[PDB]
């Protein structure tokens, strides 16, 4: 903002460049293996079930919920703002499906048919007996979604410090008029709903920067005269401490509502979200970015650049410097091969000496971009994050013999990714699937299915949650079985056969 | 209340022509690919140099390749791992 | 340039409108099953001069084989062009209150298809992804200046 | 004659190393290695080179897999597994497996992997080279018809 | 303390000023840069870069 019309213009990258450096450790750190989660049990009868959520919650999210986009938003949001939010909820909005099938033989147009939640649209016969069908289905078993939360649709309170004790969260979001009216809200409300906000939410700075990179934000305005099913309204749901009941103690309770109609209002039992901060501050709810430590530094660094162009534009001309009435004028302005240049007196032409900056400006840029590597802790020279730094039973010393400790602190943000935000998502994510049961899917995924009884959910006393990369570990446990099979072996030859070891 | 042709059509050619315009998209992309093929900026002078850097060009050109031996060397292009041993065949 | 889509999506499931156009002649559309009666009052080149978008031209530019010639005139009757559009959108023409996902193809003020339909059949890439958004960032994006600097 | 100073070239040397920084490729990088996305992969190359501004290729190759090409064989197997064409599939392999599309929403049969194809077939050649042994330590051990057949 | 003193002697001495001896140089054609210009001087040793 403080360019100047016929000046240079030129802005130093800083940010952008640490950003893109940090990230991609960050996803080959808790993406490379395939795996994102492993449940470990706590006592040999709990196995079985260590198994069954390993494979679900990885179906779930990664199959089902695009995994990796979440990551990725979650991710950048956290570097490049104070802090990031995920949200895991249970889809509330059921829409129905229209499905369409042709070449198929008897068996399984009857086993499609013999649902009692589907309706014939379209069939028909073709030669070879093959069959078309055009249905619609309304499905009810639920969803288990994973969204990741633009910052400035996420309201928390100025005293929070942490999640679990907020006082006052909320998530603010757009219903069309299709959703509302599958939620349940009554046509007369519907008729009466404010189509553009109460509190002018739709400005927020975030969102006019975002969406002016490439000009494609609200500059047009909708849900006027278009069809009457896709207008769009601004809802909130709030979870937060209010006394309600009237028993003298505040609870926390889940208010979902559009307008001045509240459409939901129930006591909830866990708050569903998971934050990241990158460089934390002690006893704060919002952490440090890379802007807040660099910025000073992009600031200085593209005025002394600015500085250098500015020198450069207007010392390339080339001039020269001429006596007056000791050279012929003439002569000199035809520049041909080999002319020549009659003069009445000499040392009467030279070439105009140009001012020059002294070499301060280019050690202090040196300095400056020294002093960035410094500070961030990455540098153009430092190697990137092993796939294995967060590995128990690593051992692999790499990264400790090389990976000096200002450049450690790398290692120290894949650490708290893994320790704070990740293993509560997975946390959740476990929870979610054992609280809202939903056989037949399950087994449909591995073909058995283990009973849970989800009454101590809240104590976490069966399964112990690593969202410790499962990255290469294959080769080890591997190993792990050549030396186990030569035990049994040894044990065989012993003479222990079907008392130390059976053959099953 | 069940959208004759002419409702549709209406609201199918609202939702077009908001779009095929001049619009800071289309600009930036089609700016992209006269940098690219190293077209003249247009601040030429009849008689100077008018010679254009090529950057994007060589960023591209050496990016692609390693895109295309990943993905492409193998031959086979996907691999469909089943989820149990009953799968197997079908997989 | 041949793929629309609207300014609120941030991604393709979520997409509220989706567009491909396309050019078909008469001998497809024929196949396709369009009466004849229909066919001769067809517009013969667009209804919105979709066909000189900026990236069409500066491609076509590099070696001036773009469409110098008009065409579709005094040709072949069964070679003559038409511009299709098929849209994937949320619409609700059952009347039910709710908007479902369908499928309409059509050229010109005909409907040639206009069906409920199960799946949006594309995909996307972002080289260098900006979280919540669709478009992403391109080289061009990020080395213009120097490029400039440079020449 | 009047000549330019080396302010000049210098900053040119300096906006070259400034796009070199920037895109995270240079002159001088080296290509990416043809089995980068492999899980099992061992091979510690690309992490013992390729520094972490240049590591930045290595992101694309991983966001391509993750999010498009997966969704295009997501897609591609589930139009084959919808509209079923039998006598191709067979003509194909000579054999033919019935699968119900009934479900095809869930996705909970396969996994797709678009993680390249690429050389592990020495790996399970090794590993087969393994098994045939464990197979003759079993069979030499008296284990023929109950641990192991001749199938 | 340091740092600030190194900022503030560069930023009052990167404006590339000349000095140039009064009545000798004709101001009009210094004034005017443009490429392969001319300048006309009535005696030597008079424009140079400030110091």
């Amino acid at each position: 903002g403080n360019e100047r019309p016929g000046k240079s213009a030129i802005v130093s990258r800083d940010v952008q460049e640490t950003v893109d450096w940090i990230m991609p450790s960050l996803m080959k750190v808790f993406t490379s293996g395939g795996q994102v989660v492993k449940y470990e049990p706590q006592t040999a009868e709990d196995v079985e079930q260590a198994e069954q959520e390993t494979e679900y919650v990885n179906y779930l999210f990664m199959r089902k919920n695009e995994g990796f986009k979440v990551m990725f938003d979650w991710f950048q949001d956290t570097l490049m703002m104070k802090t990031g939010v995920v949200k895991v909820y249970v889809e509330e909005v059921l829409n129905p499906t229209f499905e369409r099938f042709s070449g198929l033989s008897e068996e399984m147009v009857a086993d499609i048919l013999a649902d009692p939640d589907t309706e014939i649209l379209a069939q028909s016969v073709d030669e070879d007996g093959t069959y078309s069908i055009k249905i619609r289905k309304d499905k009810k078993k639920r969803e288990i979604k994973v969204t990741c939360i633009k910052p400035e649709n996420f309201l928390v309170d100025r005293l929070a410090t942490c999640i679990d004790d907020a006082r006052f969260l909320c998530h603010r979001e757009k219903y069309t008029v299709s959703d509302l009216r599958l939620l349940g809200v009554p046509e007369d409300v519907l008729d009466e709903l404010p189509y553009d906000e109460y509190e002018f939410s739709d400005s927020q700075p975030e969102r006019l920067v975002r969406d002016n990179f490439d000009m494609t934000g609200q500059l047009q305005y909708n849900s006027g005269d278009d069809a009457e099913a896709n207008r769009e309204v601004w809802a909130s749901e709030c979870y937060t401490l209010l006394d309600v009941d009237g028993d003298g103690i505040s609870e926390l309770r889940r208010i979902l509502y559009v307008g001045d109609y509240i459409i939901s209002n129930e006591p909830w039992d866990c708050r569903p979200f998971a934050d990241l901060n990158a460089y934390r501050i002690a006893h704060k709810f919002h952490g440090m970015s890379v802007y807040d430590k660099i910025r000073d530094i992009q600031e200085i660094r593209s005025v002394l650049m600015r500085n250098i162009m500015d020198n450069i534009y207007r010392t390339n001309q080339g001039r020269s410097v001429v006596l007056d009435g000791q050279v012929n004028l003439e002569d000199l302005l035809t520049n041909e091969a080999a002319g020549i240049v009659r003069v009445k007196a000499m040392n009467s032409i030279m070439p105009l000496e140009t001012p020059q900056l002294s070499g301060e400006v280019y050690g202090m840029l040196d300095r400056l971009e020294a002093d960035r590597g410094k500070r961030t802790g990455i540098t153009d020279r430092t190697r990137g994050l092993d796939q294995n730094t967060l590995h128990s039973n690593q051992a692999a010393m790499s990264v400790n013999q090389l990976m000096t400790a200002a450049e450690q602190q790398i290692d120290l943000i894949a650490r708290m990714f893994a320790e704070t935000g990740v293993k509560r998502l997975f946390q959740l994510l476990h929870d979610h699937a054992i609280k809202y049961q939903n056989q037949e899917e399950v087994f449909q995924l591995r073909g058995k299915w283990v009973a849970i009884n989800p009454a101590n959910w809240r104590e976490r006393s069966d399964l112990t949650v690593t969202v410790g990369i499962g990255n290469m570990n294959k080769d080890q446990q591997m190993l792990h079985l050549m030396r186990i099979w030569e035990m049994a072996q040894a044990v065989v030859g012993g003479g222990g056969l079907g008392v130390l070891v059976s053959e099953q | 209340m069940d959208d004759e042709q002419v409702l549709r059509h209406l609201d199918q050619l609202v939702n077009d022509a908001l779009d095929f315009n001049s619009s800071e998209l289309s600009k930036q992309r089609s700016e992209a690919l006269k940098y690219y093929f190293g077209e003249p900026f247009g601040n030429e002078r009849p008689g100077k140099s008018a010679i254009v850097s090529r950057d994007v060009q060589e960023t591209v050109d050496w990016i692609m390749p390693s895109l295309m031996k990943v993905f492409t060397s193998g031959g086979q292009v996907v691999k469909y791992e089943p989820q149990t041993a009953e799968d197997v065949e079908q997989a």
